[PDB]
């Protein structure tokens, strides 16, 4: 298949608050993310 | 009070609260402010994760003080 994983940053998620929190919460929140493959909607917009 | 929610983004929205004020209301005011319902939040501290039943003294965020919207990613 095509583009089956779509981990995205949208105007309200971005890299740096996520390398700048907690390193559990973001390899829990990146398995979250991966897990269901495309994050279902971060942002929630 | 005021608090300051990074975003993930890192939109710091400030917002006025009580030590007293509920997780659950606290979320409230993130959705005024940032479009996502309280349910859906995951609020982190410091990465605590707080719940809605608790309060900002509960995790002894006090006044002038930075938070952290995640979401929930609603798993269940």
């Amino acid at each position: 298949g095509h583009m089956d994983e779509k981990i995205t940053f949208p105007s309200d998620i971005d890299p740096q608050v996520f390398y700048e929190l907690a390193e559990a919460v973001q390899k829990e929140l990146l398995a979250e993310w991966k897990r269901t493959g495309s994050d279902f909607h971060i942002g929630h917009k | 009070m005021q608090i300051f929610v990074k975003t993930l983004t890192g939109k710091t929205i400030t917002l006025e609260v009580e030590p007293s004020d509920t997780i659950e209301n606290v979320k409230a005011k993130i959705q005024d402010k940032e479009g996502i319902p309280p349910d859906q939040q995951r609020l982190i501290f410091a990465g605590k994760q707080l719940e809605d039943g608790r309060t900002l003294s509960d995790y002894n965020i006090q006044k002038e003080s930075t938070l952290h919207l995640v979401l929930r990613l609603r798993g269940g």
